[PDB]
This record gives structure tokens, C-alpha cells and sequence, in this order.
């Protein structure tokens, strides 16, 4: 149902930042978790996918190695870690759930990360 | 990777007129194409999952229809608050998203 | 007594459990996750317009009445208990004569996790049929389908979804395929709705 | 709800005598049959027989299986048909015929 | 009235899994079969069909009722309860018993043990076929049966006085061969589990293409009539 | 004696829970197989299959079926196979397989 994320993040290049979306109203071990990033006024783009039960994670080859997705099943939270940040990485990040034919029925609020 | 092509890029229509959108898919995607509605400075919602299926809580003026590659989102009686960005997204494979269509009233 | 604990846990789990009622009969709908692993794409026969297949059919649904608390957190149960709990029926719309194997015992494993998530795989050999268009013979290309759906359950009660990403669900073995004339090319998946 | 249905089914199928067809003393029971044909495989003049595969359906009215608590249409698992009554209908001209058993019996 | 009492007394405190006399000298099963017909024999598949009426007898100390009723017959509904000896045909390729109306089985319990158990069968056996002896060829088709789970120390077979019969030899449906002789032998065979007493009954047969090669040579020789015709 | 063996088997098969393999929590069980091919009937190139008839044996060690009263080799009837545990073992490539049923199920 409701998905909660963290607040805004402002960080200088060369530092790791950790974003988190905390699920609520449903058990995370049922469905996958997605991560979509959106620059200002562009098409949505896929970052990675995590499966809380097994642990398998697959990433977009253009982002593979840059971002690592881990989950804490007991606290019911999905974590996104960014590394090797550059100036052009400034964009909004979204947390997503799978449901009803792989359609991303619920979306988070959206976290704004600015690198400079 | 699968690439989605969307047209028209940006068009404007009057109030209460029929509106047709299209999203072309290069590879095969059999009826696993969803349509998202992103209003300015909000979180994208869901309108159509699969094809010609309406997510709950959605007005009836939104209809879809699709095939192996062709897809079409046809709005009915366009209201006043139907100005936003519509994204065509497929999930046959690792999900990708279209360029996005921007809709403004006139 | 290593077994006295597990026998208690596994008798209490079946106490008052009515196998005739699918989970959530008036509550939210059930969702059966499916997968297929083709062992060998059998010999296509031109005369009968049929083709044989040998799949490791799998199913995974969430049943809340079976959850518990124990040390193992995964139960690798025998092939006998699979008939005492609910198991969704799934026939093949275009199957002429399918057979389930019981080589030395029925080939059905049941894995009840701690949350309540099940896995219930089988082994099948299916003589499905497919219509052929021989107008381009011998240079023709066929598309022989395999359509497995629920039975006795409408769309409002049981809904199938592929376990993994639909492109990667139907997996085929590397050396398992055997064909004299034809040559397997690729797999394609698609979900629909059929009214009867 | 889930608790009502269990006790309802339990009290229906308790004391239900399978050997006696409904309305045993009085009028006959109306069994209405409906057929949906899927395919007619082959026609062989050597043996003078044709093979068909059909979805055979038949619905009758039975007062003993009546409940007034739940408005839903109970859909039971196919194991329960061994306990209810079922009108026996045979095909006067058949040589071999079998109910498919792909994953479970198809009824 | 009283027969129900006798049966209920026999079945009380009776255990099905254990053969009689488990701790002492082994049971001695007598065997006697009656051949009804011998199916078609073919040389290609190297097999043949037979239809017999297998019958075997063994004492049993636990079925020792005492009453005025000398003998009680029983329908086949009783075979499942009391002990029954496993006996398979080593030479069988595909064997099926008959249940045309009901299970075809018989059971007769005399006064002091001595169960009788007979049942119909239909067997397909591999017959070692040799053809060089022709015109003097004499094929022998074996049929050898023995216990499966019991070593020689726990079960022993033995034939009766005659123990083999035949009937209606004219209507045995076999064409290329002809029934001649019949013999019986007993052996001991060692396998992975131990030593099994292997009964064996094998009866001989004699033989009585050439009708098809003639039309070909005839046309060959007849085509030559062209040559001596004038050019 | 008869009653000794009777009560020994009766106490072996009392409380035996077939749903659990031996040592359900601990180390795995060692199952040793042993095949004895009897004869290979036919080998075809049209269907690409071959039929074989064999004697299939296999032995494991089950700590629950232990007795120290009788020194004999207890050989039960073939019915007890339904009540004891037996490891499932399927053949990865078999189009049709069955167990001969001459007079009893051969096991
Ligand atoms: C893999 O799966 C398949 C199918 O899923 C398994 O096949 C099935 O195997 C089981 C286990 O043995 C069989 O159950 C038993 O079958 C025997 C013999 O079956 C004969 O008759 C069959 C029909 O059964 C009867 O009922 C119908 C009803 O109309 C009547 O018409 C008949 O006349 C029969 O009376 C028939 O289908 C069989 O043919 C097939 O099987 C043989 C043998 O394999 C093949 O050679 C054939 O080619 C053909 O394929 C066969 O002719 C029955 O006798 C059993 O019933 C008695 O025994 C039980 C246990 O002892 C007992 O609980 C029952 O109550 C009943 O006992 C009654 O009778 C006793 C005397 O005999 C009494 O003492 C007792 O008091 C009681 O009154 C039982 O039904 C299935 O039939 C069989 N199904 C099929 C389709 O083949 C296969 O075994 C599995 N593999 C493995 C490894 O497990
Ligand atoms: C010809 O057509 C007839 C038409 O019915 C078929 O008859 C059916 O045959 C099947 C199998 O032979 C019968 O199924 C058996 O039912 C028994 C009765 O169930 C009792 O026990 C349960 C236990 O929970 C009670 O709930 C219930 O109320 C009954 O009191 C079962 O005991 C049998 O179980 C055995 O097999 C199952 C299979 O998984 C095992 O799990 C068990 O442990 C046990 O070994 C069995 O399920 C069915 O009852 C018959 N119908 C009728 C109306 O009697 C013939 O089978 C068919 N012939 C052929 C060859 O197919
Ligand atoms: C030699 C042992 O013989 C049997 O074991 C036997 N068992 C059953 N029957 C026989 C005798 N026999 C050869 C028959 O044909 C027959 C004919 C009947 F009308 C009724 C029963 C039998
Ligand atoms: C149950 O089936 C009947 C038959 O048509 C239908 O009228 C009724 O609406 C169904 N019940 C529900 C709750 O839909
Ligand atoms: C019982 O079986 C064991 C298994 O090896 C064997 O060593 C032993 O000799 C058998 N008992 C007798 C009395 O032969």
C-alpha cells in the first residue's frame, strides 16, 4: 500500500550515499522491489531489481557496479547504495513494487539527490 | 536490450475531444505493456496493466488495446485535469520505459 | 527423541485443516506462481499433428493456514503429504493424453517454508497437439502452442502469474532437445483470458 | 468468511447418505446435460470409429445440499465428488474412453 | 450361522505379513498347473503366449479350526487377508491375470491347515529359437517360476504326482509348429540376495517364402522368351 | 518362536511416522544401489528407445527399524512396503515404465 522513503540527500562527488524505502501494509517477502530514477523531464530509467527472499539482484548493464541493492528482511526495508558519484548523477530516485502482471502498481514519494 | 518508441512526442488537444497515443516496441512484447500517468512534481500512478485492463479506481474514459508490437492508449472524454505525462512501459524482460508523451490543453 | 518434536509440529499443522477449501475463500484471491523447465522437446509427428514434451511443471502459492514456528524453517516433506493439503488443479487445454510419472514413487516434492510459501513440482510427459499449415512445405515454420490454465476456478478466484520475468520463465535444457526433422528456435510466452 | 464455510460443509456432508438419490420416494429428478466439443481427432473406416474430446457438463437440483448462511457459490475441490451423489450415464456406443488425468482428475 | 464364528475366530490374532513357521523349518509349497491354450508363436519377436491355471498348496498351522464342517470353500474376497506366497515367472515379459467379472481366484481351507490357492494367468515368455536343425528342428520354450523374496532356507517348491496337464491339443491356434513333448526340472539358482529354488517346466515343439520366391523366378525365366523371337 | 517375532514387528511398526526420512534433522542417509540387468529386449532407430528388464535393489540404514531379540533375517511380506519409508528414485529418461504384477506386486 503505502511506501515511505528517506528525505533529501546532498553530497559532494566521491562519497557514498544510501537511500531507503520502508514498506508498510504488506510483507516484503511476497513481491520484488524495483528502483527507477528520473532526471528532470526525461523518460523513466531502470536501475536494478532485488528479491528479498532469495537475494538475487540484477542490474542495468550501464549501472552495474555503480549501485548495490541490499534488503533487510526483518526490518522490512529495501536499501539502495550509490558509489562513484559524478555531477551528472543528479536525479530523483523511486522505490517500486511488483504486482498484477508486472506493472509497478505502487510507487514511493521520491527522493531527490544532488551531487556537486 | 528492448527499446520502446513512443509517438507523438508532444501534442495538444481541446476539451472534450478524442485523443490517440501510440507506443512502438521493436522486439516482441506480448500484452505485457503498462501505461503510467505522471503529473508534475508527483509520483507516477498506474492506468493500464497487461492490455485493455484498467487498474482499480480509474475512470472509464481510459481504454487500451495492443498486440505483439503495436499499442494504443485512447482517452475518451478528456476532462480538465487530464494534463500530465503518459509513459508506456513494458515488462516482458528487464523493464524499460518509453520517452514519454506530454499532454497540454488548448 | 529427534522425531518426537517434528511429529508434533507436523500433526498440529494438519489439525483442523480442511483440504476441500482453497486458501482465502471469501478473503483476497489466491495467486499461483508457475514455472516450466523443459527436459526434452519430444519427437514431433507430422501425421497426427501432435508433439510430445517433458516438463518439470512447478507451482508456488501462498497459503496462510500452514505457517508455523520451528527450528528447520524449511520442510522437505515426502511425496505422501502432498495429497492431504490443497493443491490447485491445472489441465492443458490442448492435451490429447498426458501422463504423470510414478517411477518408484510419485514424482512430487512439497516444500513448506516458515512463512507459508509452498513449492509443488511434478514431472509430466505431455502429448499436446498443434495445428499445422503445410502450404509452405517443406520450407514452413510452425508455432505449436501449449496452453495450461486453471479448471473449476473463474478469474475471480485463481489467477496465474509467471514466477520469474516472463522472458526467463520457460527454460529449456541444452542437450535435452531431440528432433530428427525440425530444429528448435526459441520460446515465447503470453497470458490472456478465455471465456467458456 | 472462512470459519462459517468449514462448519457449513461439515454439517452438509455429515449424515448425507450417498446410496439414496435425491427425492427417493417421490417425483423424478431433472438432470440437464450440456456438451461442449473440443476436437474430433480421427475418422477410420478400417475400424469404423471416430474419436472426440468434449467438455461434458450436467446440472441437477438436490435439496439436501442447501445452505442459507453464505451468499457465495461454493466451489469445492474435485475430491468431494466421491462423496456426493452423481447420476450415472454411460455411452451406449463406446469402445475406449477415459477421463483425462493431466495433473489431477478433470472434474 | 456358525461359519461366520469360525472365520472371526481364525482372523483374530492373525498377522498377514509373516509367513507360517517363521522360526522353524521352511514351508513346503506344492505346485500343480493346467495349460489351457498356447497362443501364437512368432520367430521375429522371439516370444510366445500361454494361458494356464496356476494352483499351489501349503500347510499353515494358524488356520486350524475345529468343528463339524469338514471343508469350507471361499470366494476371492478372502485372499487379501490370509497369507499368500509371492511367485513370479522369471521368463515373463508381460503377465496379466484375469478379472472378467470378478477377480478370478479361488480359496479352499481344509480341516488342518492346508490352504489351496488357484488363479488364472496369461504369460508371454521368451523362447530361445534356433533354426539350423531344420528339417529336424526341435524348439524348446521354457517357463520357469520361483519365489522372489524368500531364499532357499525359507521356501521350497515341489511338484505333485503328475502336476501338468493339457487339453484340446487340436485347438491351440499354433500353425507353424506342433506340440510334441513335455518335461519338468527343478534347479537351484544363486543371485544377489541368496539362493532361490527355481522350478522349471519347458515343453518341446517341432516345425512342419518358398511359396513366394517361385513367382519371381518364373517371371525372370519367362521374360527370356523374347530372345528367341525374330528381330 | 512365533509370538516373539510377532510382537517385535508390532512394536517396530507402532509410532513409525512415514512422512519423515531417517535422521530428519541430522546428516544425510547413505543409500546404496545395485542393478542386475536381466535382458535387453529391443533397440530401435525409428523411435530411438530401448526396453530393458532388470532387478532393481537398494539398501540404506534406518535407525528406527532396529531389533535385538531375534537374530533372524526378517523378510516381511510385500505389503509392508506401503508403511515403511522408501527413497524416491525416478529415471530421468523413461517413456513408459511399470512394475510386473504376475501374482503379487514384485517387491
Ligand atoms: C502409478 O499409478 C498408477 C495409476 O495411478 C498405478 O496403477 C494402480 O495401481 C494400484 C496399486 O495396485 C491399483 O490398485 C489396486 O489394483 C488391484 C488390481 O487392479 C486390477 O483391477 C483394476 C480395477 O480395479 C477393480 O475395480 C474395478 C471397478 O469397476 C473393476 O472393474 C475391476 O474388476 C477391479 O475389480 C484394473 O484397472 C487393473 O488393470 C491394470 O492393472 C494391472 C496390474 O498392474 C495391469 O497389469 C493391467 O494391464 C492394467 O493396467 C487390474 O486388472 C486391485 O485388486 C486392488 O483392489 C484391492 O486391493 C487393495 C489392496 O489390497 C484393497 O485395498 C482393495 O479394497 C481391493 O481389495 C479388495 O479385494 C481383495 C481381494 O483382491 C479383498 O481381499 C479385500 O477385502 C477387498 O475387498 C487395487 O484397486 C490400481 O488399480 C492401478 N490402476 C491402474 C489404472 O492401473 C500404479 O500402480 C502406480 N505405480 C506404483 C509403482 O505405485
Ligand atoms: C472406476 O470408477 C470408480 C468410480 O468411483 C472408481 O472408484 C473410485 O476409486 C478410487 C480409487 O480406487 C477411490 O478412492 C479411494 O477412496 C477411499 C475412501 O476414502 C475414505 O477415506 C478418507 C480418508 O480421508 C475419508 O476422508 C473418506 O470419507 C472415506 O472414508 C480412500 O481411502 C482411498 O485412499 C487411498 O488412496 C489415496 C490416494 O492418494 C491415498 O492417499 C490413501 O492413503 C489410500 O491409499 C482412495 O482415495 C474412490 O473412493 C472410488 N469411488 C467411489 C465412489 O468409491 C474406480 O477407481 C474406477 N476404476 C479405475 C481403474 O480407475
Ligand atoms: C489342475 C488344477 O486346476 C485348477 O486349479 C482349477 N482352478 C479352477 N478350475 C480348475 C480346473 N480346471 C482345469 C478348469 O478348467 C476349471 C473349470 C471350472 F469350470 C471351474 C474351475 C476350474
Ligand atoms: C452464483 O451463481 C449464480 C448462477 O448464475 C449467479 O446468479 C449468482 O450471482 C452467483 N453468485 C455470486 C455471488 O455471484
Ligand atoms: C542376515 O543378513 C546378513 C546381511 O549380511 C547376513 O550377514 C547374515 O548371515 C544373515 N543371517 C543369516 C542367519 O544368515
Amino acid at each position: 500500500v503505502q511506501l515511505q522513503q528517506s528525505g533529501a540527500e546532498l553530497v559532494k562527488p566521491g562519497a557514498s550515499v544510501k537511500l531507503s524505502c520502508t514498506a508498510s501494509g504488506f510483507n516484503i517477502k511476497d513481491t520484488y522491489m524495483y528502483w527507477v530514477k528520473q532526471r528532470p523531464e526525461q523518460g523513466l530509467e531502470w536501475i536494478g531489481r532485488i528479491d528479498p527472499a532469495n537475494g538475487d539482484t540484477k542490474y542495468d548493464p550501464k549501472f552495474q557496479g555503480k549501485a548495490t541493492i541490499t534488503t533487510d528482511t526483518f526490518s522490512n526495508t529495501a536499501y539502495l547504495q550509490l558509489s562513484s558519484l559524478t555531477s551528472e548523477d543528479t536525479a530523483v530516485y523511486y522505490c517500486a513494487r511488483k504486482g498484477l502482471r508486472w506493472a509497478m502498481d505502487y510507487w514511493g514519494q521520491g527522493t531527490s539527490v544532488t551531487v556537486s | 536490450n528492448i527499446v520502446m518508441t513512443q509517438s507523438p512526442k508532444s501534442m495538444s488537444m481541446s476539451v472534450g475531444e478524442r485523443v490517440t497515443l501510440s507506443c512502438k516496441a521493436s522486439e516482441y512484447v506480448g500484452t505485457y505493456v503498462s501505461w503510467y500517468q505522471q503529473k508534475p512534481e508527483q509520483s507516477p500512478k498506474l492506468l493500464i496493466y497487461g492490455a485493455s485492463n484498467r487498474y482499480t479506481g480509474v475512470p472509464d474514459r481510459f481504454t487500451g488495446s495492443g498486440s505483439a508490437t503495436d499499442f494504443t492508449l485512447t482517452i475518451g472524454s478528456v476532462q480538465a485535469e487530464d494534463l500530465a505525462d503518459y509513459h508506456c512501459g513494458q515488462s516482458y524482460s528487464y523493464p524499460t520505459f518509453g520517452a514519454g508523451t506530454k499532454l497540454e490543453l488548448k | 527423541d529427534n522425531t518426537t518434536v517434528f511429529t508434533r509440529i507436523l500433526d498440529r499443522l494438519l489439525d483442523g485443516y480442511d483440504n476441500r477449501l482453497r486458501p482465502g475463500l471469501g478473503e483476497r484471491v489466491t495467486e499461483v506462481k508457475t514455472d516450466i523447465f523443459v527436459t526434452s522437446f519430444g519427437p514431433v509427428s507430422d501425421h497426427d499433428m501432435e508433439y510430445t514434451i517433458d516438463v518439470f511443471f512447478r507451482q508456488s502459492w501462498k497459503d496462510e493456514r500452514l505457517k508455523f514456528k520451528g527450528p528447520m524453517t524449511v520442510l522437505r516433506l515426502n511425496n505422501l503429504m502432498a495429497s492431504k493439503i490443497w493443491t490447485p488443479d491445472t489441465f492443458f487445454h490442448n492435451g490429447k493424453k498426458s501422463v504423470a510419472h510414478n517411477m518408484t514413487m510419485p514424482n512430487k516434492l512439497l516444500r513448506i517454508t516458515e512463512d507459508g510459501t509452498l513449492l509443488y513440482t511434478m514431472r509430466l510427459t505431455v502429448r499436446a497437439e498443434c495445428p499445422m499449415h503445410l502450404e509452405d512445405f517443406p520450407m514452413d515454420a510452425h508455432a505449436c502452442p501449449l496452453k495450461f490454465g486453471s479448471y473449476a476456478y473463474t478469474r475471480a478466484e485463481v489467477v496465474y502469474e509467471w514466477t520469474r520475468e516472463p522472458a526467463r520463465s520457460v527454460v529449456v535444457a541444452e542437450d535435452g532437445s531431440r528432433l530428427n526433422q525440425y530444429d528448435l528456435l526459441g520460446q515465447t510466452v503470453d497470458s490472456g483470458i478465455v471465456q467458456s | 468468511n472462512m470459519s462459517l464455510v468449514k462448519e457449513t460443509v461439515d454439517r452438509l456432508l455429515k449424515g448425507y447418505d450417498i446410496r439414496l438419490r435425491p427425492d427417493f420416494g417421490g417425483p423424478p429428478v431433472a438432470v440437464g446435460m450440456n456438451i461442449d466439443i473440443a476436437s474430433i481427432d480421427m475418422v477410420s473406416e478400417v475400424n469404423m470409429d471416430y474419436t472426440l474430446t468434449m467438455y461434458f457438463q450436467q446440472a441437477w437440483r438436490d435439496k439436501r445440499l442447501s445452505y442459507n448462511v453464505i451468499p457465495l457459490n461454493l466451489t469445492l475441490d474435485n475430491r468431494v465428488a466421491d462423496q456426493l451423489w452423481v447420476p450415472d450415464t454411460y455411452f451406449l456406443n463406446d469402445k475406449k474412453s477415459f477421463v483425462h488425468g493431466v495433473t489431477v482428475k478433470n472434474r | 450361522g456358525d461359519v461366520t464364528v469360525i472365520l472371526n475366530n481364525l482372523l483374530e490374532g492373525y498377522d498377514n505379513k509373516l509367513r507360517p513357521d517363521i522360526g522353524v523349518k521352511p514351508t513346503l509349497i506344492h505346485t500343480d498347473m493346467y495349460v489351457n491354450s498356447i497362443g501364437p508363436v512368432n520367430a521375429i519377436n522371439m516370444e510366445y503366449t500361454i494361458d494356464i491355471f496356476f494352483a499351489q498348496t501349503w500347510y499353515d498351522r494358524r488356520l486350524k479350526f475345529n468343528s463339524t464342517i469338514k471343508v469350507l470353500r471361499l470366494n476371492s474376497n478372502m485372499v487379501g487377508k490370509i497369507w499368500i506366497p509371492d511367485t513370479f515367472f522369471r521368463n515373463s515379459k508381460k503377465a496379466d491375470a484375469h478379472w472378467i467379472t470378478t477377480p478370478n481366484r479361488m480359496l479352499r481351507i481344509w480341516n488342518d491347515g492346508r490352504v489351496l490357492y488357484t488363479l488364472r494367468l496369461t504369460i508371454d515368455a521368451e523362447c530361445q529359437l534356433q533354426l539350423h536343425n531344420f528339417p529336424m528342428d526341435e524348439h524348446s520354450c521354457p517357463l520357469e517360476f520361483s519365489s522372489y523374496g524368500y531364499p532357499r532356507e525359507e521356501i521350497v517348491y515341489q511338484w505333485k504326482r503328475s502336476s501338468v496337464e493339457v487339453g484340446d491339443t487340436r485347438s491351440w491356434r499354433l500353425y507353424q509348429f506342433s506340440f510334441v513333448g513335455l518335461r519338468n526340472t527343478t534347479e537351484v539358482v544363486k543371485t544377489t540376495s541368496g539362493d532361490y529354488v527355481v522350478m522349471s517346466v519347458y515343453f518341446d515343439l517341432s516345425r512342419r517364402t518358398i511359396q513366394t520366391y517361385i513367382p519371381c523366378t518364373l517371371i525372370v525365366v519367362l521374360s527370356w522368351v523374347s530372345f528367341w523371337i525374330n528381330k
